[PDB]
């Protein structure tokens, strides 16, 4: 009965029950870990940046 | 004044030698000689009239003119406005703003361009 | 913030230009000898500092021409390996013109190319344009 | 005249750098002006007769195409001289004050009185003590124009894996010496 | 032709393109066949006639034939390769918006705009010449084509690429490849026999590089060092743009030698070409005094006016009366009002030569209205110029014509594809010649252009006109300056098209700044405020 | 006084809307323009948008003037690899609306990415450009056109040598 929102690319004519399965929860990609956190996670785990020869 | 030469060329002073507001005649008698001594270059043009203009005009080096009213102005006021005419060059009416403080923009070292400091990078 | 008593008054958003945040240090910032600024770039060593009796500092630095020449040399060193690009050549031309300029250029650079495009585009027939018609 | 210093080497090395056009940042009328040998400025009114050869005392900075001297806050040995071209009033600013409540209107005309001054000459005669290290506060006894007083080294080390790497030329391009 | 492209030979295709490339011009907007105007919305749009689809289909057929069917033909025949590129440069294949634009002031977007509702569905996003240009670029980048090409063919190819590219500059890789091949060939063949034609080809290559915005230092140094033969107009035109005092001095010496050689040999074509390239180079020069002395001693004005069509009599008159004009021209072009006041004071204290702007500044100051003439005005008819000359005898109005304007009129009369434009420009030259002969008009010779224009600024017709307007507005404010020019001309809006970019040394008051260069007024609307386009 | 014609250029008009990159105006200057390459792999989307906008709008130049619209082109690559801090990928809404009564579209960053990641980057760049200039259509639009977006690592601007854009986070 709605008089707008008919762009099926954004408001598909499907139920929340049918869209729940497609709602992602363990979203593998796109990733959620910024590059700035890589060194922080490294240090938190406790590893060290040994020189290449070691 | 610019390069030692006064921008003002002549000053027109219209007055009635009688039966009129005393201010202009009193100025002529008292203050005008001092102004003439200070600025002998400026040409004083005294205009006797039956119905004087009650104003003092100043014609400058570029042909422009600046006029001041003296309807009931005192001789001291007339003298001050005459000196204002002498001082001003009557060339521009720019505002007193930060942008307009410097008339012409200049750079001795050289202006900034996108490719200045562009290839310089951080070091240790 | 504001408690319940205070009346809400949606303020106009501050559409001003905010200075970008800077990296923060906990030791250098609190040290008295070391200043907050940490500047060390390619041309830093060329800014020699001397003392003045009054108290000031006299800086000897390369000229605008010298800095532009250093930039041009760096650009050439970067572009030699991979071959000159159109934008690289344009930037090199601009740098050289700026270096050699003694006045101000108030005309569009592309104006000359637009005018002289008759040297590039060739016209056929007796109507073809050549120098001194 | 020229720069002076007890060190003959530093004096003769720095004197050629002063020759040329100069600019000066001066403080006047609670305003700061950057001026050159042929620049016209409009300062707040100075009780100076027109056509007067005037000098600016407190100068914050001097510089040129090859050097820059700063004052903390001021400088000495700086001769900035100008000529008072005009004593006039700039464009009028109209302040119209009114309130919807009371039937009172005020019309204020502010023609900002100003003196137009054209700088005629700028000279500098600094007295240098000696070379001053940047990365350390100490000042050197010996001045070596052939060696950078503070050498600089590139940043890249390989430890920072997620580092924004620029083009190699810019990342490590060596700098020349500006005294030979 | 489009149907039969695949069945034609190389010579047949060359003839086809040569015949088809007639109606178009270099500066014009190729494939702009606008006939009907629809203004139902309020902003008119112009619908092109059936000619544009014909050329589009021809280009598509050529692409299909020389790319998808016979890709080897372009590699085999370099002449066809150059002809196709020149045709695609003459018709703005990469600027299809010009195909639908009716005025340069309101460029259209029917070729790059497309809405979902249906607007511009049939005129937007045509791949006209994209595939063919890509294939040609790949052929150059992979060369056997350059090996087969001749130096003249290589120069023509580079010029065609830099012309086809909408920005006017060729792709970096293509430019580098062509330049490397040309340098190798020049180095290999210079040791052997060499000719003035080869020198001209090298100069054309150098000018092409400068136009494409690069600079071939090796070619420049070779041309400067060589002295066996005098340089041509291309070398001077190329070195005009650069900024370098020693290079300019050496180029000036070469120009003097070349002019002397041309005068000795009595070659009119070479002399005129050298004179034009000189004019440009001298305008570029920074030392206005030496440039003016060079022009006066080489007699640029007389020879240029003689080269013009109906200006022989005025040329002779100017040559006869040059001394008086030079004596009357003042030294400084600033504080003209002060100078006029001082002259009036001197006069108060106890025949007729040719009228020119600098010698007759006082006459211009007395005059109330001054119309600056522009070449574009007579694109179709001479009615407006006739009106201006009818206004001239009023005594209160004056007409200012420039040497650059006369040069533009002559070149466009002799080269423009429009017969109406050619006849109109010839008639305009005749009218201006008659007016200058009678003295009711004003002329600005090349020497006065040198004296007036900025120190080291290159000025075409538009820039010279705007410098004249700025000078009149700055030194003779009370004179009302109108400009006569075609409504489609881009020079009508200097602050929109003739602007040198965001420069820190200019401001809206630089027009009134006496010491600032005249062209600084381009960045501001105050110049347009004081100058009226009527 | 200045007079802007009521007969404007409309999206429904055949003349169409312009591209400020190819326009020529008193307030457009592409002579001093540079080209930067911004690799948005593992970089937070808001931070990438802000960094790109700083160069796009020209605020990174000491000669910046609000009236003059001059800025350096920025080619954003690997937008597909852009990162969001946590559950924001599905817990951050994008809201728009049509003139119709229903009208309102509430969508997730996940949906915007699945349609076109460059669209999401464009949305954030638009938010920044509006935050700083919102009162003029030309100012709101031109920097966005200056910006260039590409989800993959392949872009056709190799003929401009876009120098990599190096910056540092507030931390």
């Amino acid at each position: 009965t709605r008089r707008g929102g008919k762009n099926l690319a954004w408001r598909p004519k499907m139920s929340e029950r049918t869209l729940e399965q497609f709602v992602p929860l363990h979203l593998a990609f796109p990733r959620r870990h910024p590059n700035s956190w890589q060194e922080r996670q490294f240090h938190l785990l406790g590893y060290v940046k040994w020189p290449k020869e070691i | 004044s610019r390069n030692g030469e006064l921008c003002l060329k002549k000053v027109i002073i219209s007055y009635c030698p009688s039966n009129g507001a005393p201010n202009t005649r009193q100025f002529l008698a008292t203050h005008l000689p001092h102004f003439h001594a200070k600025y002998p270059s400026v040409s004083i043009d005294l205009r006797p009239r039956l119905w004087p203009e009650m104003a003092i005009t100043g014609v400058y080096r570029d042909g422009s003119e600046r006029s001041y009213n003296t309807k009931n102005l005192s001789p001291m006021g007339i003298f001050l406005r005459l000196n204002n005419l002498v001082s001003t060059a009557n060339d521009y009416d720019q505002p007193f703003c930060a942008s307009h403080l410097h008339f012409q923009r200049r750079s001795v070292q050289g202006t900034w361009n996108p490719w200045l400091w562009n290839y310089e990078t951080e070091r240790r | 913030f504001g408690g319940f008593g205070m009346s809400v008054y949606t303020p106009k958003k501050d559409r001003r230009f905010r200075v970008q945040p800077l990296p923060s240090l906990h030791a250098n910032s609190l040290a008295d000898d070391t200043p907050l600024v940490t500047t060390t770039r390619t041309l830093s060593p060329n800014f020699r500092a001397f003392a003045l009796q009054d108290g000031g500092v006299f800086f000897t630095h390369p000229s605008h021409e010298q800095v532009m020449r250093v930039g041009q040399n760096i650009l050439a060193e970067e572009t030699k390996a991979t071959g000159m690009t159109s934008m690289d050549t344009y930037v090199n031309s601009r740098i050289q013109s700026i270096i050699a300029e003694n006045t101000v250029e108030n005309v569009a650079l592309s104006h000359w190319r637009r005018r002289h495009m008759w040297n590039l585009v060739r016209t056929h027939g007796k109507l073809q344009r050549h120098w001194g018609v | 005249n020229g720069l002076r210093c007890p060190d003959a080497l530093i004096t003769r090395t720095l004197n050629p750098l002063l020759n040329g056009p100069k600019f000066a940042v001066i403080y006047c009328g609670n305003h700061q002006y950057k001026v050159a040998v042929g620049d016209v400025i409009a300062v707040q009114r100075l009780r100076v007769e027109i056509g007067s050869h005037i000098a600016l005392k407190k100068v914050l900075m001097v510089g040129g195409p090859r050097f820059t001297a700063i004052g903390r806050p001021l400088l000495e040995g700086v001769r900035v001289t100008a000529q008072v071209e005009e004593q006039k009033r700039m464009r009028n600013v109209v302040s119209l004050f009114a309130t919807p409540g009371r039937r009172h209107v005020r019309w204020v005309d502010a023609p900002h009185a100003a003196t137009i001054i054209r700088i005629c000459e700028i000279f500098y005669s600094p007295n240098v003590v000696g070379e001053l290290d940047k990365y350390k506060g100490e000042l050197l006894e010996t001045f070596t124009p052939g060696q950078h007083t503070n050498p600089v080294y590139p940043v890249d080390d390989g430890y920072d894996v997620f580092r924004k790497k620029d083009k190699e030329a810019m990342e490590n391009a060596t700098t020349f010496l500006d005294l030979l | 032709m489009a149907s039969t492209v695949s069945f034609r030979s190389d010579e047949e295709l060359l003839r086809m393109f040569t015949a088809i490339s007639a109606p178009f011009s270099v500066d014009g907007r190729g494939l702009n066949f606008l006939t009907v105007k629809v203004s139902k919305f309020g902003r008119p749009y112009y619908v092109p006639n059936s000619l544009l689809p014909a050329y589009v289909n021809l280009v598509d057929a050529t692409t299909i034939a020389l790319v998808r069917e016979q890709p080897w033909r372009l590699s085999a025949s370099p002449a066809l390769f150059i002809q196709v590129l020149q045709f695609m440069a003459l018709i703005k294949v990469f600027e299809p918006n010009k195909w639908f634009t009716f005025s340069d002031h309101a460029p259209s977007n029917r070729a790059d705009y497309r809405h979902a509702i249906g607007v511009n569905h049939s005129t937007a996003f045509w791949g006209t010449g994209e595939e063919l240009y890509d294939f040609m670029v790949e052929l150059l980048r992979v060369p056997t084509m350059l090996d087969l090409c001749t130096r003249e063919q290589m120069v023509d190819l580079l010029s065609g690429f830099c012309g086809v590219m909408p920005c006017g500059k060729a792709v970096g890789d293509v430019f580098k490849t062509i330049t490397d091949a040309f340098l190798r060939r020049v180095r290999n063949d210079i040791s052997g026999p060499w000719s003035a034609h080869d020198w001209a080809i090298v100069e054309r290559m150098y000018l092409v590089t400068v136009l494409c915005d690069a600079g071939n230092n090796e070619i420049l140094q070779l041309l400067l060092s060589d002295t066996a033969s005098p340089r041509g107009p291309d070398f001077f035109a190329a070195v005009s743009r650069t900024k370098d005092t020693p290079t300019k001095k050496r180029a000036l010496c070469l120009l003097q030698e070349a002019i002397d050689n041309a005068s000795a040999k009595a070659d009119k074509v070479t002399l005129l070409g050298l004179l034009e390239s000189g004019s440009e180079f001298l305008l570029s020069l920074v030392d206005k005094g030496v440039a003016h002395t060079f022009a006066t001693q080489n007699l640029f004005d007389y020879r240029i006016l003689n080269s013009f069509l109906h200006c022989s009599l005025v040329a002779d008159r100017l040559r006869v009366e040059q001394s008086v004009i030079t004596s009357l021209i003042p030294s400084s072009l600033r504080d003209v009002q002060v100078q006029m006041l001082m002259s009036n004071e001197r006069n108060a204290l106890n025949k007729r030569p040719l009228m020119t702007m600098l010698s007759q500044l006082e006459y211009l100051n007395s005059i109330d209205s001054v119309f600056i003439l522009h070449s574009s005005l007579m694109a179709t008819s001479t009615d407006q110029l006739v009106s201006a000359v009818r206004r001239l005898p009023s005594g209160k109005d004056s007409l200012i014509v420039t040497m650059s304007c006369l040069r533009a009129l002559s070149v466009k009369s002799l080269t423009s594809p429009s017969m109406k434009e050619r006849i109109a420009c010839a008639r305009a030259l005749e009218i201006v010649s008659y007016e200058l002969e009678k003295g009711r008009a004003v002329l600005l010779p090349f020497s006065e252009e040198i004296l007036l224009h900025d120190a080291g600024a290159y000025c075409d017709e538009d820039l010279m006109l705007w410098t004249v307007a700025a000078f009149l507005a700055r030194e003779l404010p009370l004179v009302k300056v109108h400009t006569l020019m075609h409504s489609n001309c881009t020079a009508r809006t200097p602050y929109r098209f003739l602007k040198g970019g965001h420069n820190l040394l200019v401001s809206s008051r630089s027009l009134y700044d006496k010491g600032a260069p005249l062209l600084s007024s381009l960045h501001s609307k105050e110049l347009r405020l004081v100058t009226h386009n009527v | 006084a200045p007079f802007k014609s009521v007969l404007r250029r409309h999206k429904h008009h055949p003349e169409g809307l312009p591209l400020y990159n190819d326009m020529s105006k008193q307030w457009l200057c592409r002579e001093g323009e540079r080209w930067w390459l911004l690799d948005a792999r593992g970089e937070q989307l808001p931070r990438v948008a802000a960094v790109a906008a700083q160069y796009i709008t020209g605020q990174h130049r000491p000669d910046f003037t609000p009236g003059m619209i001059t800025g350096d082109h920025v080619v954003i690559v690997n937008i597909k690899d852009v990162v969001m801090v946590g559950d924001q990928w599905i817990r951050v809404p994008i809201t728009w609306q049509t003139a119709y009564p229903g009208g309102k579209y509430r969508i997730r960053l996940t949906d915007m990415y699945e349609r076109d990641p460059c669209m999401l980057m464009w949305w954030f760049l638009k938010d920044e450009v509006n935050r700083h200039f919102v009162r003029k259509l030309k100012t709101r639009i031109a920097p966005l056109e200056k910006a260039w977006l590409y989800e993959d690592s392949i872009h056709p601007h190799a003929d401009k040598n876009p120098r990599p854009l190096c910056w540092t986070d507030p931390e």
